[PDB]
């Protein structure tokens, strides 16, 4: 059958390195999480009402009447957890193993990056409590052509119900341009076929992927499910917060306004940049400065595993990541702010200037330079 | 018949807690030798409180 | 002749061409259409 | 050859025509409806100097507040030159003892909470931006002054802002 | 280039008959359509809410106070009537030109016409009119024909006894889910 | 921020596979009822919760029966009131927010509904709250209709201490300490805001039973299917 | 990058330089137009 | 494509089948012992930057609480 | 100086697989093109010797420190052809240049 | 269309209803804006509640 | 030995022994991790 045979090239008979470690394995736990999120976000759409007097109600409709509604709900919000820990992980290996000379892979990657992070961002506006309005017109007016644009998304003169209408409408259909992406993304990798972590050309040791990474991703796929269940069914607000569970508003500003926490390392950019402008395309950059990372590759070997300083380097970047991580959740005062200035100063210079001069010294090292 | 204030009242016996109240007991007169500050003393009795709180609880729930 | 070889031989000229002429049209289309609307009622 | 190619053109431009129409109004779909695209009412004696006061006017935080001798006295002593904004506190109030703000923080739209920050007037928790009681922005990353709304004052204690 | 080779072989250089009548437009016509009708329903999707109460009300204030909102409801409409004007022309011009030897093409196809059929019936429930409430009774008890789950059956898609609210909003899911997988 | 961070404490509930405990819960729903109720809403939680929680169907039956509840216009546009039913959510105390306002000397008593989950460390905030009222100190001044508890943010809290030793007796008796009042309560409100407590609980354990069993299992298919290669003996034999 | 920009290839850039900019002008004339961006096109 | 992938030669690979082999042949016996060597490879490289966030955070928390510490000069 | 380039090439590790410095550079065209001009042996030599690395790998496993190569002993084998091929490239592009 | 609202105004507004019809829709060339003011406040349709409650 | 020449070596067997297996598994394991979970609680 010419399908299954299709298939049979792409998946039950795809030559793949032999040596790719449990990394390589998050990649299809984010497609498998995909598929959980949509067929989640499904069940919570029979429903769920786009409604400002009534999406709150709704959703405590789904938590308390809706057969196992509350099992699905927090599965849901603890799968977009999962999606964003998959994703940093999965970037982090591309990072590290250099997996980005793969440019149009990349490329693909880090728009579907931004998608994800778009609809991670209205689906959190969409249960309509107090943190998810504060944080709605927070970022409203971050794109303030701004003053236009941010009253066109709104849709009105503030977030209000013609906002979260359509905010429903493009969480729904953005994941399945993010499936289609995805799709894309598979094709423009199996062209060039996956990478190892030695970096080198592994040609002469190929194997099957049916019965050597199927069972591994299986495998993956189970320990993925075993954290995502004692996610949601032992701690299922450990990672949420407590102001979201109060209705939106409007006259109430809560004391302390965070995104979720895979939004924190752009959020402590933003902040640590004065100026307003900045701050925002900082932020962007931010994301994008993964996308210019393929131009900044100096060196004669593709992966870390036989080069120390940058993998020091690289290290360091992981470290001051977390730090502003950290830095978002703290409040404006010293000396959280100057951390978070150093740490993006630190962070900037480490992807723009010092990992590629350190690829020349490591050249340079080995008698190649 | 509180046995929380029973737990509380064991907890005053601890010496920690005498040693926060001390503070609190300087400045109650520090405001009052200051006529006009604006200093309070929510600074010194929060933190009596912690520990008084701390320990009342440790000790408090099992008494309940 | 002379318009081919000067705003519809060269594709970029074709498209200055289309483009600027379209940015005219509208205004033309509009207004001799909107005369023949209210013509009509 | 300018013949057909003048077909060519000469369609395009209507496609052209066409295209930006259809297109057009899809984009304004999403624009404001007619619903949303169509008063006030506040009491000056509901607030005492040293006080703000909100009635989500337009479906914004309407801040309106009493300001004492002190208070009144700092924001005239404030540099309007060295403002962040030049706007004197007299500026964006017909009267010292009441002050009228919208609370949109300039910077990305939260509430400004009052009677907190460095600057005795507002602060807020979004990006540490602090307004003094005339509502201007002394400290942080916001870029303008909050906004004083065209407002009336009806009576000594009512008042019907914009 | 691995994505233009695909559009390449599928839509430049595809060898094609060159005595095809315009009969053979209209599949490519019901492409449109789809696409389309996904696009005036995702600027539906904006300002509809699937609530019994507020379903007829949002229909209204789409076609009185949005702008232009009229126009994208009645395309919407129009459009799924042509969609299914177009699907009966591709349907008879297989039967009449004996395309149905291409039989994996066929079923693909008669699958199709069954999601087609599908999404207009749940779409035609969603603006909850009187109209829409008694017809989408009448085929979910449709159903109820089957001997054994019949009623059962009817009973798990209307959600309840009888269709309510509960409908209204698992149609307003399968509907606007249901296009993608007919473009899938 | 400014304010004590409630002491956490050995609830029975607090473990891992630890469910609530259930005649606390009952005596919390009493608690709520003769006190709570006069102030705070508990919008989403019908009577019918209570039935099979604490309480059976006929137990809250009468429950929802000792109340009215007006049941609309009937078709005499005649809103009327009607005792209450398994179907019928817990009763307002006010008809809209500012009537609570203008009955709470300007404060809004908050829906009682999800507080434990709406507030930070919320059993414990609870717990520390209601037994939290203690004296202002030196140094600060509180207006009419506020209190210094510590816990409140602000320690402002409008709210008057509403819990004194023996406020309400307990149908089963239970001494009614402050205390045991206020951790009745908690309970109560923590299982208002997750009815689904216990039944998650026991499906983490099968799930963690599970998962014990399918992990080395399919850890051993792996290992069989991958044993093969990681037997590979590779040697190089250029002809020479 | 005078692999790409030599002295030969400076040749070609002004070779191609005006069709670029006609290309510029094209888009130009068409965000004027289809955003009807109303400060080039009241003039 | 498997198959016209590189050009390989005069190489022999032996193996054998699953069945015929144990599952985990001394598993616990090098495992540690791997295990451990692993980590002391790569010890050194990774721990300190982790180990200088721990120090900052702690650092930051107690600063941020001596800052909050109210001013015992002032007010007096 | 080489005495810590002899602790960087430990670093490196790719002894620890027995990897040439030239294995482990990254395939580049101009690599590939210096590869197809490697005679057999090397090449024959330079396949066993990358895939005994990822063998390694695969078990998260390295060569006995003894069979490790050692700084002395790793070669640049494909050095010279590597500097023909960048140099004809060199020509070319500044013929191109011009 | 002017005087059939002033008819649907006069008589037939006693029993029918027109809930998706407001005031807004009367402003146009039939009626204009203020027209539509003066018709609009000639009823006075209660706001609700109040903030005492009522 | 003889378990797999009689239900684990014909596919279908070995499905059968599967299905039959889960059949009363879920009775099985429902009530002992109920057990459990009681004793527990
Ligand atoms: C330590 C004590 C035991 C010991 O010495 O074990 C040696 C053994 C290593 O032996 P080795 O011979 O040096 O290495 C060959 C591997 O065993 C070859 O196996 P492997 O490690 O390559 O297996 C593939 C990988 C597959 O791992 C994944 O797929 C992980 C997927 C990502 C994590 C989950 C996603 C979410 C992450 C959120 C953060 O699995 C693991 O890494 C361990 C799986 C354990 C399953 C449960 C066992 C009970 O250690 C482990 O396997 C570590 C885990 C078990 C302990
Ligand atoms: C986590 C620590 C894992 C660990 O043990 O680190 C050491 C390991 C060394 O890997 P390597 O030198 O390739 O050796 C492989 C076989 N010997 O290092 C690795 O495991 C390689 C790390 C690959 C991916 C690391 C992801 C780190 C987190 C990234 C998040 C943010 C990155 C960018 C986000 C924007
Ligand atoms: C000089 C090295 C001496 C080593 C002595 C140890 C014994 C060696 C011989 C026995 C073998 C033991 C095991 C060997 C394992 C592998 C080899 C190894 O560890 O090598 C040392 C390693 C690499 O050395 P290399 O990269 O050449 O050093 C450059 C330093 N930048 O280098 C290291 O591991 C050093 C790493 C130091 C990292 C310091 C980072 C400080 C700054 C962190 C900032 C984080 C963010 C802060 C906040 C920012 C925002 C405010
Ligand atoms: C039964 C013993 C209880 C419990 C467990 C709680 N209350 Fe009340 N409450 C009342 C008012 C007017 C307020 C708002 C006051 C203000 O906002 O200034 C509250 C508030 C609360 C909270 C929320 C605390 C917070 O941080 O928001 C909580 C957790 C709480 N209460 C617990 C009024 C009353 C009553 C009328 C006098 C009585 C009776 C109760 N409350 C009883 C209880
Ligand atoms: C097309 C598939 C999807 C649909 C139909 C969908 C639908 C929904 C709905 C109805 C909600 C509101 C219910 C709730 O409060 O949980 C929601 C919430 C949410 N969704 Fe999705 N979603 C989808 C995919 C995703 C994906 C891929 C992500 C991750 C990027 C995501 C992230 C979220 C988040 C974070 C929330 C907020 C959860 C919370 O209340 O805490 N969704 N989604
Ligand atoms: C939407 C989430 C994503 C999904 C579903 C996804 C899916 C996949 C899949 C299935 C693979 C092949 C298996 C593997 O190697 O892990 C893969 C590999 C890859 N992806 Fe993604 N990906 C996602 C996000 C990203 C992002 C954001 C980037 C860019 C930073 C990226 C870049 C890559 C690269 C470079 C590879 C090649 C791996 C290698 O050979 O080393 N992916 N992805
Ligand atoms: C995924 C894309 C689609 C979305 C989001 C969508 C959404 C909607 C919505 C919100 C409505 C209610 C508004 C109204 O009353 O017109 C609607 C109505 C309708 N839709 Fe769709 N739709 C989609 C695709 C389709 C397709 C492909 C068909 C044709 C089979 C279709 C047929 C209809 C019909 C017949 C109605 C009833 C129109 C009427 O009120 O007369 N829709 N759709
Ligand atoms: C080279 O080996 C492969 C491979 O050939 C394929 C097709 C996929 C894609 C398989 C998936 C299951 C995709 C992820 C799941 C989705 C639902 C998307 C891989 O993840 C992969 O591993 C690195
Ligand atoms: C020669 O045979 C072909 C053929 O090979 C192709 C690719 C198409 C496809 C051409 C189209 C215009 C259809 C495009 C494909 C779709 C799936 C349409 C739906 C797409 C949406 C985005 C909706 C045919 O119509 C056709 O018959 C003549």
């Amino acid at each position: 059958h010419p399908l299954f045979k299709i298939i049979n090239h792409s998946f039950i008979d795809l030559p793949a390195p032999s040596n790719i470690s449990s990394w390589w394995n998050f990649g299809s736990l984010l497609g498998v999480c995909l598929m959980v999120q949509i067929i989640t976000g499904l069940f919570l759409a029979m429903h769920y009402t786009s409604d400002t007097m009534t999406a709150f109600s709704s959703v405590t409709h789904i938590c308390r009447d809706v057969n196992y509604g509350w099992l699905i709900r927090y599965m849901h919000a603890n799968g977009a957890s999962m999606f964003f820990i998959c994703l940093f992980l999965h970037v982090g290996r591309g990072l590290y193993y250099g997996s980005y000379t793969f440019m149009e892979t990349w490329n693909i990657g880090v728009l579907l990056l931004f998608a994800v992070m778009a609809t991670a961002f209205m689906g959190y506006v969409l249960p309509w409590g107090q943190m998810s309005f504060w944080g709605a017109t927070v970022i409203t007016n971050l794109l303030s052509i701004g003053t236009t644009l941010v009253e066109w998304i709104w849709g009105g003169f503030s977030v209000d119900k013609a906002t979260l209408t359509r905010f429903f409408a493009f969480h729904f259909i953005l994941p399945f341009i993010i499936a289609a992406l995805a799709i894309v993304h598979l094709l423009f990798l199996h062209e060039t076929g996956s990478n190892n972590p030695t970096g080198l050309n592994s040609d002469a040791d190929k194997i099957p992927f049916h019965p050597y990474y199927t069972i591994k991703d299986i495998l993956g796929i189970l320990i993925m499910f075993l954290i995502l269940m004692t996610l949601v069914l032992f701690f299922p607000d450990m990672l949420g917060d407590p102001d979201n569970y109060m209705p939106a508003n409007p006259l109430n500003t809560p004391p302390h306004i965070k995104p979720e926490w895979y939004f924190l390392f752009a959020y402590a950019i933003l902040r640590s940049i004065p100026n307003k402008l900045g701050g925002v395309l900082a932020l962007i950059l931010s994301i994008l400065i993964l996308a210019l990372m393929p131009f900044l590759h100096t060196s004669k070997q593709r992966s870390l595993m036989f080069r120390p300083i940058t993998q020091i380097l690289y290290w360091i970047l992981v470290a001051n990541l977390l730090i502003l991580t950290w830095i978002g959740g703290q409040p404006v005062e010293h000396p959280f702010i100057i951390i978070g200035q150093l740490a993006s100063i630190s962070y900037f210079s480490i992807i723009l200037i010092l990992m590629p001069i350190s690829g020349i010294i490591e050249d340079k090292m080995l008698k190649l330079y | 018949v509180d046995p929380l204030t029973t737990v509380r009242e064991h907890c005053e016996q601890l010496e920690k807690c005498v040693k926060a109240r001390e503070r609190l007991e300087l400045c109650d007169n520090r405001v009052s030798s200051r006529s006009q500050t604006e200093e309070d003393c929510t600074e010194e009795l929060f933190d009596f409180l912690h520990a008084r709180d701390h320990c009342v609880a440790h000790k408090l729930f099992k008494n309940l | 002749s002379r318009l081919y070889s000067l705003l519809f031989r060269r594709t970029s000229t074709f498209a200055l061409t289309i483009a600027v002429g379209a940015l005219f049209f509208e205004r033309a289309f509009d207004q001799g259409a909107d005369a023949i609307y209210e013509h009509i009622n | 050859k300018g013949f057909s190619y003048l077909v060519t053109a000469t369609t395009t431009v209507g496609v052209a025509y066409a295209a930006k129409n259809v297109v057009s109004q899809f984009v304004s779909s999403m624009s404001a409806s007619a619903d949303v695209l169509a008063k006030i009412e506040i009491k000056l004696s509901d607030i005492p100097e040293g006080k703000n006061m909100a009635f989500k006017w337009r479906g914004k935080p309407l801040f309106v507040r009493h300001r004492t001798k002190k208070e009144i006295d700092q924001e005239a002593a404030v540099e309007v030159s060295q403002l962040r904004d030049p706007q004197h506190d007299l500026d964006r109030v017909k009267k010292p003892e009441w002050v009228i703000l919208i609370g949109v923080c300039t910077h990305l739209g939260c509430v400004p909470i009052a009677n907190a920050g460095d600057f005795g007037g507002y602060y807020c928790p979004c990006h540490g931006s602090h307004y003094d009681a005339s509502g201007r922005i002394r400290k942080g990353p916001a870029p303008l002054n909050l906004e004083v709304p065209a407002y009336e004052f009806t009576s000594d204690d009512v008042v019907v802002v914009g | 280039h691995p994505l233009f080779k695909i559009i390449n072989h599928s839509f430049i250089d595809l060898p094609a008959p060159s005595n095809i009548s315009s009969w053979w437009n209209f599949g490519s016509l019901l492409g449109v359509c789809l696409m389309v009708q996904i696009i005036t329903g995702l600027f539906l999707a904006m300002h509809y809410t699937s609530d019994t109460m507020t379903a007829f009300s949002s229909v209204t204030h789409i076609c009185r106070d949005v702008n232009y909102g009229w126009l994208i409801r009645y395309m919407h409409a129009n459009g799924a009537s042509m969609f299914f004007i177009c699907l009966f022309l591709h349907v008879g011009r297989g039967l009449y030109y004996g395309s149905y030897t291409f039989m994996e093409t066929w079923n693909i196809g008669v699958l199709l016409l069954f999601a087609v059929m599908a999404t207009a019936f749940m779409g035609y429930v969603l603006p909850w009119g009187q109209m829409s409430f008694w017809g989408a009774t009448v085929i979910t008890n449709l159903l109820s024909a089957i001997p054994y789950i019949g009623t059962t059956l009817v009973e798990w898609i209307w959600g309840g006894f009888s269709v309510d609210k509960a409908t209204l909003t698992r149609f307003f899911a399968f509907h606007f889910i249901l296009p993608f997988i007919i473009a899938a | 921020d400014l304010e004590l961070h409630p002491p956490s404490y050995p609830w029975s509930h607090r473990g891992l596979l630890s469910s609530l405990d259930h005649t606390s819960i009952r005596r919390g729903f009493q608690v709520y009822k003769q006190v709570c109720s006069s102030c705070h809403s508990m919008d989403y939680v019908a009577y019918r919760h209570l039935v099979g929680v604490c309480y059976t169907e006929e137990e809250a039956k009468a429950l929802a029966e000792e109340v009215e509840v007006q049941d609309g216009p009937n078709d005499d546009g005649e809103m009327f009131m009607r005792p209450g039913k398994l179907s019928d959510y817990f009763p307002k105390p006010y008809p809209n927010p500012e009537a609570a306002r203008a009955a709470n000397n300007g404060a809004l008593p908050p829906d009682l509904s999800y507080i434990v989950r709406a507030r930070h460390g919320g059993e414990d905030y609870v717990f520390s709250l209601l037994t939290g009222y203690c004296e202002p100190p030196t140094g600060v001044s509180l207006r009419e209709g506020l209190y210094f508890n510590p816990y409140f943010p602000g320690q402002a809290i409008g709210m008057a201490p509403p819990i004194y030793t023996e406020v309400l007796e307990y149908d089963d008796g239970t001494p009614a300490t402050m205390s045991q009042v206020a951790k009745d309560v908690a309970t109560f409100l923590r299982w208002a805001s997750e009815p689904e407590h216990d039944h998650r609980k026991r499906m983490g354990l099968k799930m963690l039973l599970m998962m014990g069993l399918l992990l080395p299992l399919t850890y051993a298919m792996k290992r069989h299917k991958w044993s093969v290669l990681k037997s590979r003996k590779l040697a190089y034999r250029p002809p020479k | 990058l005078s692999r790409f920009l030599g002295p030969r290839y400076r040749e070609l850039a002004r070779n191609w330089i005006p069709t670029a900019g006609m290309w510029g002008t094209v888009g130009a004339v068409g965000l004027v137009w289809a955003t009807d961006w109303r400060l080039i096109l009241d003039w | 494509e498997f198959g016209n992938l590189a050009r390989i030669r005069h190489v022999i690979s032996y193996s054998l089948s699953p069945f015929e082999q144990r599952a985990f042949p001394s598993y616990f016996s090098k495992g540690i012992p791997n295990v451990l060597r692993r980590t002391r490879e790569r010890i050194l490289r990774v721990a300190p930057p982790f180990v200088v966030v721990y120090l900052i955070y702690t650092w930051g928390n107690q600063e941020f609480e001596q800052s909050k510490r109210k001013n015992p000069a002032m007010y007096e | 100086l080489d005495g810590f380039r002899k602790w960087y090439y430990n670093a490196a590790g790719f002894n620890k697989l027995g990897l040439m410095r030239d294995d482990t550079l990254h395939e580049t065209e101009d690599v590939k093109e210096a590869i197809r001009r490697l005679p057999e042996d090397l090449y024959n030599d330079r396949m066993f010797r990358i895939k005994r690395a990822l063998d390694l790998t695969m078990r998260h496993q390295i060569l006995p420190k003894d069979q490790w190569t050692k700084y002395e002993e790793d070669k640049f084998y494909l050095e010279p052809y590597l500097k023909e091929v960048i140099r004809e490239r060199k020509e070319r592009e500044e013929w191109a240049k011009k």
